[PDB]
């Protein structure tokens, strides 16, 4: 019998950009408009069971952190509801601030180019009441307000520079600051598992605890919703460890091992 | 925010067909496990349907009071989810909601519509005839005067009653329209002193926008 | 193809006072489970996700607990908005199905029935048509039994009552009953008479009047 | 680097034409403020007035633009230098895992960056490792034969060091 934490993968082909890493391959995303992509769910790395050390569970389609248990009666994949719309909400929250952030823009780019419209218009009039309609110092007077104009572009065209990297970069560190939170989240979810169950289950290092004691479906439960009664499977828990003065020798193979429970690890591992 | 907005309620006819519009309204993380939902009034709710997203191959779901006699689809560049209802029965007369999950993975419905109304009745437009409710000729008891006014025989829902256009509500009871036979029938009470009564005129403002008719009623004693 | 038996179906306390609905699921659900709370004339709205899952801006008296197939929801302690109605939902395998529902209402201190009867108009009598109406207002608690007694003799068809919502000012149901009847018909009978039997009283509380009006 | 240079390139032009209108600007309110003396007339002055004040700022509209473009120039050389070193400790690594998966155990790793062979490769061979032609079951014997060429373990050289097991000898757990 064995527990495993674990996450979400499929067959999602969308990329983000971090700062350091280009082209990752996420499970979830969000289009922004500009060439920014925001991602949402996390990195997509599909695949004995293993953990979560070398893979995402692309049979767990429930959530995105989740565990795969195994026991006497069945196995089956099982994504923590709580932990994942935690996940969730969290980063919608953060995507919507970006969107609100946006809008103004659009609303400041709105703005400009009704006022832009404005002025030539505005200008065109003066330039057609100089011919239709102290004469010369009206005219000099309004090649100033033009050439404050062209001033005026090359302006709003800095600022729309300087906006669209702030804007890039913004997406490129919330998408590692997201990256980094999912990775968060999972190693929460087995610290705390690894909490509950002490001893009476042996690390297997890739993400999984193989139990010492016979765990059904209902101790199952208990590991997941943090009421694990540890003193109760104390005892056969204590017995299954000892029941498997120098020690042997690691297996001559190119590869480093290290000592624990009177087995021979690999280094890799840790 | 997120916006459910259904609209294609009103009347039909039994037997019939009716295509409601669920459009959602707003930056969507994902418009995914569209639900259909209706709930007959005083009644509980009641789940029809979901229909997936493009993105799962807009593959759908049913109950077996409602498959094959209801599909659940959504258009195919508007962001629109649709409902097409055949041979409607009158138990199908019913307030019906659109709902979806926050984002993905289906752990509950966070977004709800306004809703939308489906009456599956014959029936006629029908104007009501306002009456009055005056106490019994008898001497009635203590200070205090209880009136009324009935507006029987009318169809569809809703009419609005107000005493006094509005200046009289507290004291007030307007009740549930029952239908009497095929047409809608409800009533309104009104309690105050015996001081404001008879002496001052209290009126019963009628309104019943289908038929186009407003009808104002005096109550009179004797 | 999987049952959700929510109880009770209604429930009275006061403020403060705490209320657990339970929602009994036929088969094995885990901890896919749900619940709302729908406002009159109003949508349902998330509270519990997850079983045991508080959705966001939910208050803290609010909580879900169970798992499999036995689930409760509580409330710590009530107040005015809360009695509403609530409905527990299952997202386990289609049908996501609901429960029943369970109706709150406030617990006050009981109150008689305004009872009073209403002759027929003489704007009815003209189209050949007449109704007796009977207004039972502002009583608690709600259960109430109104019985026509033309001539003497109880009436049955051509009764229809209505009810409203415990009132948002005075937590009072109030009550209509309009007996119809032909014209023909309510010439030939004089004395109407409508018995309200209430909480209120153990001797049943009535209005009526003789026909000997005109 | 290039796309840097470009980058640079619109800005310096930018920085160009911000001056050729700046000085067209003073150049035309000089004329204005000389032909409000040489040559309703106090409604033209304060007009004037109006579009010298919009000009100062203009100016500290300029001026925050430049401060800004500099420290995102900055940033993106900080930002492109990271992803550069970056870059160059990802080749070589590459061409590292390359080499480890065409010899696989037929050469031990070393740890410090190279493979001892467990059989003689002369300059042909060594060639096959480079251009990736790496004939690993052709010495794959001689290979197989050396390795255990040369039931508990014998004890790490106490001297304060963590030392991990591997073929059959302790190395520094600090290599790893
Ligand atoms: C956490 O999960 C455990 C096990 O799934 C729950 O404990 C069991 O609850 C059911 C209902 O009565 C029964 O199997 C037993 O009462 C409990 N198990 C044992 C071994 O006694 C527990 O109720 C859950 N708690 C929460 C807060 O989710
Ligand atoms: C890769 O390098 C190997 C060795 O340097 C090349 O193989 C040899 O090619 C020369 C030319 O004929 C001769 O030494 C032998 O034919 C090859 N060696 C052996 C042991 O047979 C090989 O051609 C190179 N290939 C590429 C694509 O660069
Ligand atoms: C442009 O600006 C004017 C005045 O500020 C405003 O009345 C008008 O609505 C604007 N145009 C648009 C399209 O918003
Ligand atoms: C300055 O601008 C004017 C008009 O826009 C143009 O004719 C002139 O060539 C510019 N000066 C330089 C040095 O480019």
């Amino acid at each position: 019998d064995t527990i495993c934490i674990g996450y979400h993968a499929n067959n999602s082909t969308d990329t983000v950009d971090t700062v350091l890493e280009k082209n990752v391959t996420v499970t979830h995303s969000v289009n922004l408009g500009w060439g920014l992509r925001m991602v949402t769910g996390l990195r997509n790395i599909p695949q004995a069971i293993a953990g979560f050390i070398e893979g995402g569970w692309t049979g767990m389609v429930d959530g995105w952190y989740g565990y795969h248990h195994q026991n006497e009666q069945g196995s089956g994949y099982a994504a923590d509801q709580k932990s994942t719309q935690n996940a969730i909400n969290g980063i919608t929250n953060k995507v919507n601030s970006v969107i609100e952030k946006m809008g103004g823009w659009m609303e400041w780019d709105r703005e400009i180019n009704n006022y832009t419209s404005i002025i030539y218009s505005l200008i065109e009039e003066s330039q057609n009441q100089q011919e239709n309609g102290i004469v010369q110092q009206q005219n000099n007077l309004l090649r100033a307000i033009e050439a404050q104009q062209h001033l005026l572009q090359l302006t709003v065209w800095g600022i729309k520079q300087l906006q669209t990297y702030n804007a890039e970069l913004l997406v490129l560190l919330e998408n590692e600051r997201t990256l980094d939170f999912h990775d968060s989240n999972v190693k929460n979810l087995y610290e705390k598992v690894k909490s509950q169950l002490k001893n009476n289950a042996k690390e297997i290092g890739n993400g999984c605890f193989e139990f010492y004691h016979k765990c059904n479906n209902e101790c199952m439960e208990s590991v997941k919703n943090g009421t694990y009664d540890y003193p109760k499977y104390s005892e056969e828990s204590k017995l299954n460890r000892e029941k498997i003065g120098y020690i042997p020798e690691a297996p001559r193979d190119g590869q480093a091992y290290v000592r624990k429970d009177g087995e021979w690890v690999l280094l890799s591992t840790f | 925010e997120v916006k459910l907005v259904e609209s294609g309620g009103g009347l039909v006819q039994p037997g019939g067909s009716l295509r409601l519009s669920c459009g959602t309204s707003g930056f969507t993380l994902t418009d995914d496990y569209m639900t259909w939902v209706r709930q007959p009034p005083g009644k509980a709710l009641e789940w029809l349907g979901f229909i997936r997203d493009r993105a799962n191959g807009y593959t759908t779901e049913y109950s077996a009071s409602v498959k094959g006699r209801f599909t659940i689809s959504r258009d195919n560049s508007q962001s629109i989810v649709y409902l097409q209802m055949n041979t409607l029965r009158v138990e199908d007369s019913a307030t019906y909601y659109c709902a979806r999950p926050k984002g993905y993975f289906p752990y509950a419905m966070d977004y709800w519509g306004q809703g939308t109304s489906v009456i599956v009745s014959s029936a006629k437009t029908t104007a009501p005839s306002v009456y009055p409710l005056a106490p019994v000729c008898g001497d009635t008891t203590g200070s205090s005067v209880t009136l009324g006014c009935l507006v029987k025989g009318y169809f569809p829902e809703p009419v609005t009653l107000t005493w006094n256009s509005g200046s009289l509500s507290s004291g007030v009871h307007t009740f549930p329209a029952v239908l009497q036979s095929d047409l809608y029938t409800l009533s309104s009470s009104v309690t105050v002193t015996s001081s404001t009564w008879p002496s001052q005129s209290i009126t019963c403002n009628v309104a019943h926008p289908a038929s186009s008719t407003k009808v104002d009623k005096k109550i009179e004693p004797r | 193809d999987i049952q959700m038996t929510q109880s009770p179906a209604s429930q009275s306390a006061s403020l403060g006072e705490s209320v657990t609905i339970t929602c009994l699921a036929s088969q094995t659900i885990g901890t896919w489970l749900a619940w709302y709370q729908q406002k009159p004339g109003k949508s349902p709205q998330l509270l519990i996700y997850a079983a045991t899952s508080l959705a966001d801006g939910v208050p803290s008296r609010f909580s879900g607990s169970g798992s499999g197939t036995k689930f409760s929801f509580k409330i710590s302690s009530l107040q005015a908005e809360d009695f509403v109605s609530y409905y527990c939902q299952q997202l386990y395998s289609t049908p996501w199905t609901f429960g029943g529902g369970t109706k709150l209402e406030i617990k006050r201190a009981d109150a008689a029935p305004t009872v009073s009867i209403f002759p027929p108009s003489s704007e009815q009598l003209t189209s050949g048509g007449a109704s007796v109406v009977c207004f039972l207002n502002n009583f608690y608690p709600k259960d109430i039994n109104v019985k026509w007694k033309i001539d003497g003799s109880e009436r049955q068809n051509g009764v229809l009552n209505s009810w409203t919502d415990q009132d948002s000012k005075d937590s009072t149901y109030s009550m209509s009953s309009t007996l119809t009847l032909t014209k023909d018909e309510y010439e030939r009978h004089n004395s109407y008479t409508c018995e309200a039997t209430h909480k209120t009283s153990t001797s049943p509380i009535v209005k009526s009047f003789n026909r000997n009006e005109c």
